[PDB]
RNA sequence: AUCGAAUCGCCACCUACAAGACUGGAGCUUGCUCCCUCGAAGGCGCCAAGUAUAUUCAUGAUCACAAGACA
RNA sequence: UAAGCCCAAUUAGUGAUUGCCCAUUAUUCCUUUGGUAAGGGCGGAAACAAAUGGAGAAAGUGUAGCCCUUCCGAUGUA
RNA sequence: GGCCAGAACCAGCCCUACUGCAUUAUCCUGUCGGGGAUCAAAAUCCGGCGGGCAACGAAGUGCAAGAAUCUUGGGUCUUGGUGAAAUGAGCGGAGUAUUUGAGCUGCGCACGGCGCGCCGCACGCACUGGUUUCUUCUCCGUGAUGCUCCAUGUUGGCGA
């Protein structure tokens, strides 16, 4: 499937005033399902870092950065997540994917499965494609072999929806009840 | 033996909008995904396919991982993988399925009479052979009964009953 | 339940697109009673 | 543009064009293939006379909703079809109270129409196969998916 | 014998078996190559006992439980 | 090869942003009833026998409500 | 026939099929160098430089007003009707025109970059500018002298 998180760049600033005639402009990278969530994360980060509230700020732009051409890559995703028991835990993981959005979406799925971390407690510090020789985990580097080949075993091939059947003869393809 | 998922492996798409199309593995992402492409198919540009949706065929072209479009096209044309695949029975079955799917009522009628014509002539040929070498239930039953019947009928009393009740008819 | 609307499962119709093709088609439930009562073409076709 | 009150106004679908071969879905001749001759005026029913010699279907009118008009057609421009009027199927009032009885004029119309229809079928390149097509009987088999078929 | 009924695919080719980490067969190089019947159909049945030279079908009048049904 | 847990989709790297099922809820249609209800008509226009277009038309709280159009509400112990 | 049923159309609703504007650069290409991994390559990856439209079935990115008339979608046993005032872009007449948009461009002014007026201007505002090269249909028409209600099809079945 196509990734559920889109790559957003949000450019914004504090609204000009007399104390700050030319407020600093800030650029933010975030992976959000939609631009409303992307703007919400931007204003949260502005409040916690730059002490700027959304009620006194402007959003100069909020646009999607397109994915590059789909190529089998290795992505280094620097991510962090909060938990009550451990506070903020930061990890740097590697994934095999074809796009930044796919790798980040995979990282969010991994965090949810292996650490029960939801989207709103996760902060993506960085994500970048890395060379084969910079990969440390063998579970990722095993896909760099020039002659990677394996069979397809223990596969549940389901027929096309129109041709699916309830009762089929034992050693034929004839659908008795469909 | 089963065909491995390797760079250059030819696959058929099992389900989805590209059902029953052929492509080349070209690259492997992870345990679940590949990057399939076929220059000769209109809808088979380089795209991501899940490994659960692909059927690995028996042909592997000689390409490297993440190869260029020109390199793939030259390898495909040189290997003759698509031409070799077109001659197999599975490819013919796939093409025939499309013919049935787009067939009209007249074409369905033509297939019906053609199959019935073959069925009739199969019955004729089977009858000709079954007369000589009994293999059906009725011919086998007749061939077993014949020897005892001839012995049971070759008596004087059998002749009298046969002649009397036939001349009566 | 709401008895004014019936649900019918038709053989070889296993997709919503398949069921769309049958929208507006006539549906008939056949049964028998105990006595022979009036039917269509009772006089015209007594064999019915 | 054409007046809705005129005898020439029609709304019939394109598939039920004159010369097309239709599958009868209801009535005495259900399952039989027949040839569409015309539509009676005032957006009336179709008139089918898929030759009685081939399948037993006489010149009968039928509502277009009770027919599947297949894409296989026959050029019947040589068939007159003019004598087939709305008056042919009208009947006199019956007052207050075994070979089939057919009026002589109905018999002549059937004779001429069927003969011309048969000749047009012969003229077709696939005529012998289409004549067998007209003799064929349509039925819904176990496992059939008519909703998935092209016609 | 009441009894009019609802059911609408037949078979003496499916109607044996087992395995889905793999059962068409080989080679060694163990995932590739080669051979084959080329690994994605149980057989019939759907209106001339067969694909042709044909042939009675109506007025049961335009839908109505097929007005019949031993394939 | 969950019909368990966490996350994420709506027929899926194809070409766009509504998978499906259940309310005395929502929208809409018909009918009833009550309004802090809103309007219109009510000086019989003309003409018209039967044998062979009709009927009604009340200045009105409340009736079989004078008639018509329109809008809104409608559950409930003591 | 004040009964049952099927097709027709009419109006109103309810579902759909048909899509344009803007955006895309952390992108697309070619080349040099590095780096990589090979039996040798190639690729993933990092820089410099030169070109750019990943291109309308490119993108699952923001907004979409696309007359079911042209080009006869489906439903209404979920509404009322068969013309007892059919207000219709739909019905009736009249004429091949009308001006919407899109392209291409005139002057002025706004707008953007450089520090005084110079350059640009994606094509904004006024002249309801011009060109009509592409794309459209256009105009006119029926009061109630009807206060209210009811009353006007087609094909079979059943009813003599
Ligand atoms: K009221
Ligand atoms: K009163
Ligand atoms: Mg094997
Ligand atoms: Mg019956
Ligand atoms: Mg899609
Ligand atoms: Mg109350
Ligand atoms: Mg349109
Ligand atoms: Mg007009
Ligand atoms: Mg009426
Ligand atoms: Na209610
Ligand atoms: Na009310
Ligand atoms: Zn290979």
């Amino acid at each position: 499937v196509k990734p559920h998180l889109r790559h957003y760049q949000v450019v914004g600033r504090e609204s000009p005033s007399e104390k700050n005639p030319e407020p600093t402009v800030y650029k933010f990278e975030v992976f959000a399902p939609n631009f409303v969530v992307a703007k919400s994360r931007f204003w949260r980060m502005m409040r916690v870092k730059n002490k700027v509230k959304a009620t006194h700020g402007d959003v100069l732009s909020c646009k999607v950065v397109k994915d590059a051409k789909l190529v089998a890559r290795n992505y280094l995703v620097d991510i962090a997540y909060y938990s009550q028991r451990c506070g903020y835990t930061r990890m740097v993981k590697e994934f095999r994917d074809v796009s930044k959005t796919g790798a980040v979406s995979q990282a969010y799925h991994d965090l949810a499965s292996r650490h029960r971390a939801r989207y709103h407690n996760i902060e993506v510090l960085n994500v970048k494609s890395i060379p084969d020789h910079e990969v440390k985990h063998l579970s990722i580097a095993q896909y760099h072999a020039p002659n990677l080949s394996f069979p397809l075993l223990q596969r549940r091939t389901k027929a096309t929806r129109k041709d699916r059947a309830i009762f089929v003869k034992k050693n034929t393809k004839r659908a008795v009840v469909a | 033996k089963s065909h491995y998922i390797c760079a250059g492996r030819l696959v058929r798409i099992l389900r989805g909008p590209r059902q029953d199309r052929v492509g080349v593995i070209v690259d492997i992402v992870d345990a679940n995904r590949v990057l399939v492409e076929n220059p000769e198919d209109a809808k088979m540009w380089r795209h991501v396919q899940n490994l659960k949706n692909v059927e690995p065929l028996k042909y592997c072209v000689s390409v490297s991982r993440n190869c260029s479009a020109k390199a793939l096209k030259d390898a495909l044309a040189s290997s003759k993988a698509l031409e070799k695949y077109a001659k197999t029975r599975t490819a013919a079955r796939v093409e025939a399925k499309k013919a049935c799917a787009v067939s009209t009522d007249f074409e369905r009628y033509q297939l019906r009479v053609a199959r019935r014509s073959r069925a009739h002539w199969a019955r004729k040929v089977f009858d000709e052979k079954d007369a000589k070498t009994p293999v059906s239930w009725h011919k086998v039953a007749l061939k077993k009964m014949l020897k005892k019947a001839a012995k049971m009928d070759s008596t004087e009393g059998a002749k009298r009953r046969m002649q009397k009740a036939i001349a009566a008819r | 339940q709401t008895k004014q609307t019936a649900l019918v499962r038709v053989e070889n119709v296993n997709t919503r697109e398949d069921a769309t093709w049958y929208v507006g088609k006539r549906v008939c439930y056949v049964y028998h009673g105990k006595k022979v009562k009036r039917c269509v073409r009772w006089s015209k076709a007594p064999a019915r | 543009k054409v007046s809705r009150k005129s005898p020439e106004y029609t709304t019939l679908r394109k598939s039920c064009a004159p010369g097309a071969i239709a599958i009868i879905l209801a009535g005495r001749f259900r399952g039989r293939r027949a040839v569409i001759l015309k539509q009676l005026p005032h957006n009336g029913p179709l008139v089918v006379s898929g030759p009685m010699k081939y399948n037993g279907v006489p010149i009968r009118r039928i509502d277009s909703r009770y027919v599947i008009a297949t894409s296989t057609t026959v050029d019947i421009s040589s068939v007159d079809t003019a004598p087939i009027t709305a008056e042919v199927f009208q009947r006199p009032k019956a007052e207050k109270p075994k070979k089939t009885l057919v009026s002589d004029a109905r018999a002549q119309l059937q004779k001429k129409i069927d003969a011309a229809l048969i000749a047009a079928i012969k003229k077709d390149a696939q005529g012998k196969e289409k004549a067998g097509y007209l003799r064929s009987v349509f039925t819904v088999k176990p496992g059939d998916a008519p909703h998935r078929w092209n016609w």
